[PDB]
């Protein structure tokens, strides 16, 4: 009944198209939620998708302003992978930063709301409020904005709190059915970790983080179930994730230290490792969140200056806009699948013929057969929807 | 849009035979009744004939009685007024007109009317 | 054997009076099968009340009809150049019969 | 099968934000019931919304007038906990006036509806109407409004039937699977009670409900489940929870009689003791249904004459609307939880900016660990809503 | 597994408020499905409501005009009692006439389409079609537009084939798992018989029907589920339950034969046998489906020339619309229940400011304890609805 | 638990009505998907339907110009048969090309997605993507557009790589639990093999394809399970079924090769065989998708001289529009029986009146009872409809 993840990785030549939402394209007929931050997460029988919503649809006159990334107005929604978030959506908490677990019994969200100094992050299991924490460091008290990850019984989730441009206080909290039972401070040396894309490689969790203050290699954290052990590095991959970063004749990485190379801002992202090789995803455009490229490193894990690529697969055209992408685990019938979803962000602060800042998500996973090309956008034309 | 089309009307000769039609374009002749109204030359309104959604004539004109057979055929969505031994009393402009039968309601009134055939009997 | 006897014969009016339509029947219908229908010259007959008193799909509000037993009226509040025609009460069950007819007339 | 709630109370230092509706926000855009005096209940698995519909959706010509208590079109609307009341919500019964129940097996509502003066309380149990009971005192027959509580598989409601501003008939209703088995006229100190807000206190069940003919202190009835008896008194803390009342510095309190202060009129409050002190929650207006603060009173429970209060959380802020409010009990993996929730009344009689009369809710539930600050209001802005 | 209604009947002293959709009053902002001929059936756990839709919504072009019974797009619609019509209800089969059976395994529709002269009775039992029949009168084939009634697993339904005023053919079809085995042509003094309130008398089925050339008198049949053989007569009750119908002083039955008073017309309407007496009831307007009443007349079922009424209760008041009305029985703890479901017609052909016709319900259950007074119209203003 | 299809096929009269979903008359006022080139399939308990979406509403800015059949957007919708595809429904898929099975314990999905000329066909088993295959032939690869067929756990699905055209590359991959297990090219006389009906001929598959290169006949491809052995012919039965075609005095087939006769396009359709008669439907115009007609063919699987018609169902009249047709298959209590559905296209490039193009479903399903006649067509007016 509790979730191990003990089988091996899935063999994985690629991607294969797995889900697409259209939530921006049916907003322009029909009561769709206005959301951003989504993710994926899966119980043993089917994937739910996650989304931050915004306490409003988006042919509404509260769906005004929609780029404020904290309010008391947002929830948690929760509908199966393949359900847009329509009217009937079922908001399980109130939250402005989410983090959603399954650990084969039942579902535990991870919900932070409140004032920003002041955040009360509550932790629901099966329905209940079990525990409740407050920022500890009296700033935006924030979570993975993905699937945190369970074995036996015991899940564990990446805060963060203080400052974005700076050093931050992260902590790893251990929760059983909810309770925390644990809570370790981040060790090793990753400096600045924020919106931890984690998996489960048994008998641990790896986290893949981003850093918003000094670096465009990825944070990695690899959290030890057993003993409550937390160690930090960088991603070694020459290619780096983070955007914006510079361009792929020009990176570098370090992965004991952060490459110190356009790393004042970045984005959600994700990566795994295939033996030596790692699989990331990350926008096409070095910049800005335009686009979403997939391909593997060779020595790309262990080896800082590699910059051989293989595999490649565009997500999401060039000029198309993406944003946060994450990591999500499926248990096969011998194999543990990775798969990632992307987030097509729609609206404000970059598209000016709304009013409203909004999203739709595209999901892929891994696959050992053969694919094609292709390039799953948003789709929909803001020209012709209501602000 | 319903519409009903009427045509076969002409000159006939006193104790001739014609035969009227009517073309359904929009609705279905199997849920709906259908009539056959006459406006004598001077003269109101008459009920010629009716039938069932069922194919069944239910009524006949006193004065058609023997002499009109009114029949439908669903596949050609059309309506037919068989006149038999016509007389100088037959000659007038024909409607097919379309009323309802509701199994909860009953009947109800004829809404949906045709343009009109003239008969002309004379010599 | 209903006889339907409309009362009033080629009456006449003005665009914007009231005109009153009455359709005698010889005995009780039994029924509410009792319908009125405009026939202008030239044109097909055109079904303006239905069960004696129920307006038909996009017939003007002037247009009002009441009555049971054997005494049937329809009214036209306010005539207007289109309403003047003849006028039938017909009875649609059983046994089918039409009336007469009456027209208006413009004065 | 049956529920006993033999647990004991879980430890309390305050309230974390667990649910919003937002459903105001959502009515601008989508088809949101209208309702008023909701609540909350859960069966043992997950946590169900109540709420008074008034047959019609905001965005409709009927919402207009919405802001009458009794019509015939009311019906009590029943959603999962987050889901918002949108066109697919069941209404499980014809009421003006409910409480529902879960005795672990099915779901009991007491619904009332009908003429003011000639009422019928309908009980459904398992989806069927076992039983019916008509107004007694021949005035506005009306129940708790939250959830009632079973233990044993006998439920308890609490039902009014006189004047609102006068003696009244209160009766204690004891049902089983749906049927009345017992019929307790309300004995004990407390004169006038009215909407109670009833939780679990084994062995017996504990109501605190609100005085609106001469008490601004809330009415409490303690109800054994076993024995049938009925004790009554008033909430001895000498900061009142009902409003209208005074102000902290002049307000007093009595443990066994109103306090003639400010008690003409009331609204539904909850309140529950912690050992001797109390935890309680009302509007931060003294007057009108404006902020919403919960605290704990320092011997607030056996001390009249004790204003010294700790652990304060501000709900809703003191500018924005507040309603109803009411307790609901969810068992733990060893203790009884707390929860209330909080009705954001916006629209008519208040704000007249548009037509109609609504609410949305909020949800807070205690918690054993550490919480922030914040405000949660209803967040709509009438001004651009369709009236 | 397969209900047996072996119970004894409830002791019924009149009946409870029970279930209201507001679907009319939900039109008016929300997308609800056109529908008419409504009926209320329960499997052994909840209640179910069904309608006969007209393929549109009312807030739509095709609502106009749709007051004819039999078009190729109407199905029979299924929700759970409460839900409203929404465009998440299930159509289960194409139906113009329709009548639904839970036997206590799985649900069997009745549904009848097509041509007048040629409709097919489709059997859809456990959601698969396992029988169908033609038309043997070759005329408009109806049925019930109610529940139908299983003993046994063995269903039995009425059918009427012929003019409701010329000659007419009504078989009784025993169908088990939804195959008819076996056909029974009618018998008895009944001639007219069409849309039949059934309920199970255990050993038998009782219909009380509607008569639409000759009697204001409703027609019974009674079913022997074990001989299938069937047997006709009329209820004695001096108070006749078909709308048209002479006043109370002027109306006379005869109980085995038709009374031959007004009853060229009629209305789809309920009536069951309390010993020697008979609850029943009708609209309140003698001529028109304005109003209902329920009332129970002494020694109605056995004794004609009895005007002795008791235990009268208004469910619509005169001035509102009403329209068919049926039974179904729930079972009970102890007993078998009987409750009944009104029609509230809505539209065109006795109001002419809307284009539709559609309607709400509100459903009754018999009690045993007490009630107070009221009435539960529909409650939708035509006048500011879309036309 | 695996599904085997051991029972015989049901004795076949004719076909019963089953369904009607209204999808573009709902979608005048509501909002509803835009689909094309639907299917139904069943699980062990209930039949369900599926569409590919054009990844909007009808009411949407987003419907004009969904006449293009490979979209970034299209995805898989699935609805319990009768729901209408609504904003709820679940897009389990992103595919312009599909086909679905339940083997009796889960659902197998087959989406086909990505470039035209890369595209890439997605294995989607119990909610996970377990297998991926990409194009190769480098064309629009496409698939059955209907139900695959599972016989003990293992699933067949027929699909094709290449030119409209001329000759393609078709292949039959046999998929256990979502893996490909084998891949078997087609072998036998049928030349061009394009969107197979399958239905269960136990202890093999038996697929009617259309043929869009040379033929008016419908291919035959039989599938043996135990030893994956692939036959192919064509339907012999005089009266071809495919659209184009030759009139029913002119028509003509080989029962080994393409007639040569209008073969240059064709559209989905079916057929099974009862004995040596074969039961086909088609539209009733030759040249254009208008009408429906069933009827079986006296010794038309095995003559292909014989012209001999019986048993000729109407299910769309002559002059409304119908679309794809496809089989599938239901388990009774004894037998297996076959039902179809039939596609109903509205919109662009026929009707000009409107920007979009969707459709409707109507399902009939076998029957050895009786039956009448009817026609069931789509029945919106796009006149009156928004654009
Ligand atoms: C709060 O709600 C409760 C529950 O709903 C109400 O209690 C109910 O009150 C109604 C009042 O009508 C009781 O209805 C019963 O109906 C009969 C009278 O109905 C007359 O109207 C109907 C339709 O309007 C017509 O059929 C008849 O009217 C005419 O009929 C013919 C015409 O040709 C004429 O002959 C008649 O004269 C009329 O002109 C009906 O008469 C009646 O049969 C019934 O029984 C009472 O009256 C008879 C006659 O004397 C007595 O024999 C019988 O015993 C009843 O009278 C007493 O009954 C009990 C005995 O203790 C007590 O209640 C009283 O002592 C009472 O006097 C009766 O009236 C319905 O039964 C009842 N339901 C209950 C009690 O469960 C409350 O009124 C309501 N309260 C308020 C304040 O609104
Ligand atoms: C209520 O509903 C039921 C069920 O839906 C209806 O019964 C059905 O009626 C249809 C009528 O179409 C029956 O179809 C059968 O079709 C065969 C002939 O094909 C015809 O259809 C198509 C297009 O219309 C064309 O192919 C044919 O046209 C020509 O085709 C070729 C040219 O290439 C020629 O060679 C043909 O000869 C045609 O000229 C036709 O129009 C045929 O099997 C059948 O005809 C019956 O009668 C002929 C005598 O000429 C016999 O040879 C033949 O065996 C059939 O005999 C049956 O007749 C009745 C039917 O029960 C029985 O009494 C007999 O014992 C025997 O079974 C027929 O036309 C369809 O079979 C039938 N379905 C049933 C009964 O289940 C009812 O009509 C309907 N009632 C209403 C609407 O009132
Ligand atoms: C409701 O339906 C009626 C019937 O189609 C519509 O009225 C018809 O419109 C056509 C075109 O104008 C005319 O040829 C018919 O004579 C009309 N019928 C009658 C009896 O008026 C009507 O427009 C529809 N109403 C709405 C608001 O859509
Ligand atoms: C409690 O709420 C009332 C309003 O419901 C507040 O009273 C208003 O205060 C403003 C202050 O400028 C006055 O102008 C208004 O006349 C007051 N009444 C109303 C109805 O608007 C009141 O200040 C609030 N706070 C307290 C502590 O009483
Ligand atoms: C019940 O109906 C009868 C008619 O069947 C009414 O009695 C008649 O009333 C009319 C109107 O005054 C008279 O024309 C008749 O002469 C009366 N008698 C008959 C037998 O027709 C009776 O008044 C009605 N009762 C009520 C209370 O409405
Ligand atoms: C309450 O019911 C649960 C049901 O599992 C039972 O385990 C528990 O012991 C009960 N408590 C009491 C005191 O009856
Ligand atoms: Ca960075
Ligand atoms: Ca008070
Ligand atoms: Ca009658
Ligand atoms: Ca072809």
């Amino acid at each position: 009944e509790y979730r191990n993840w003990s089988k091996p990785q899935c063999g994985i030549t690629g991607f294969a198209p797995f889900s697409k939402d259209n939530s921006i394209r049916l907003s322009a007929g029909g009561d769709i939620w206005v959301t951003r931050e989504p993710y994926v997460s899966c119980d043993p029988d089917k994937c739910y998708q996650f989304a931050l919503g915004q306490g409003t649809t988006l042919n509404n006159v509260h769906s005004n302003n929609t780029v404020r990334d904290r309010t008391p107005y947002r929830t948690l929604l929760m509908n199966e992978l393949g359900v847009p978030f329509h009217l009937g959506t079922k908001q399980v908490c109130i939250a402005w930063s989410s983090s959603s677990c399954h650990d084969g019994k039942a579902w535990l969200h991870v919900c932070i709301t409140g004032d920003d100094k002041n955040a009360t992050a509550s932790f629901i299991y099966n329905g209940r409020l079990v525990d409740s924490v407050v920022s500890w460091s009296k700033d935006i008290l924030r979570t993975q904005e993905s699937e945190c990850v369970c074995i036996n019984g015991t899940c564990t989730v990446v805060m963060t709190d203080g400052s974005a441009s700076g050093k931050a206080d992260t902590k790893i909290l251990f929760i059983e059915e909810g309770k925390i039972v644990h809570t370790s401070t981040l060790s090793g040396s990753a400096q600045h970790v924020e919106e931890c894309s984690c998996y489960p490689r048994y008998p641990g969790v790896r986290c893949v983080c981003r850093d918003n203050w000094k670096g465009s290699n990825r944070p990695i954290v690899d959290i030890n179930i057993k003993d409550h052990s937390i160690v930090s590095s960088y991603v070694c991959s020459g290619l780096v994730g983070d955007t914006p970063r510079k361009n792929d004749s020009s990176s570098s990485s370090h992965c004991l230290d952060p490459n110190n190379e356009e790393g004042g801002h970045g984005v959600k992202g994700w990566a795994f490792d295939d033996g030596n090789d790692v699989w990331m995803g990350r926008t096409i455009n070095e910049t800005s969140r335009l686009g979403y490229e997939t391909f593997k490193v060779i020595e790309g894990w262990s080896n800082p200056k590699s910059k051989l690529q293989t595999n490649r697969q565009v997500i999401v055209d060039r000029g198309d806009r993406s944003g946060y992408s994450g990591i999500f685990s499926v248990e096969g019938k011998s194999c543990i699948n990775r798969c990632f979803y992307v987030e097509l962000i729609r609206g404000r602060k970059e598209e000016t013929e709304v009013l409203w800042t909004s999203n739709s998500i595209v999901v892929f996973c891994g696959t050992s057969g053969t694919y094609g090309t292709g390039s799953w956008p948003d789709g929909a034309d803001l020209n012709l929807m209501p602000i | 849009e319903v519409q009903l089309v009427e045509s076969g009307g002409g000159l006939v000769q006193p104790g001739g035979s014609l035969r009227l039609s009517c073309a359904a374009s929009g609705f279905s002749f199997t849920t709906y009744e259908m009539n056959w109204v006459r406006q004598a030359p001077g003269k109101g309104l008459e009920w010629v004939s009716h039938i069932s959604s069922s194919g069944l004539v239910i009524y006949y004109a006193d004065s058609v009685k023997g002499r009109f057979t009114m029949s439908r055929d669903t596949a050609k969505n059309s309506l037919y007024l068989q006149m038999d031994s016509l007389t100088v009393a037959d000659t007038a402009v024909y409607y097919c007109a379309r009323h309802y039968f509701d199994r909860d309601w009953g009947y109800s009134g004829m809404d949906l009317w045709g343009q009109g055939t003239t008969v002309t009997v004379s010599s | 054997e209903v006889v339907l006897t409309q009362s009033p014969g080629t009456l006449s009016l003005s665009p914007g009076e009231r005109a009153t339509l009455s359709c005698r029947a010889s005995q009780s219908l039994g029924t509410n099968y009792l319908a009125w229908y405009q026939h202008k010259p030239g044109q097909s007959p055109r079904l303006l009340i239905d069960g004696a008193s129920t307006r038909a799909i996009g017939i003007p509000d002037r247009f009002s009809a009441s009555g049971s037993g054997t005494d049937f009226t329809l009214t036209v509040s306010r005539l207007e150049p289109e309403d003047f025609a003849v006028y039938y009460c017909q009875h649609y069950g059983n046994p089918y019969t039409f009336g007469q007819g009456t027209k208006l007339e413009i004065k």
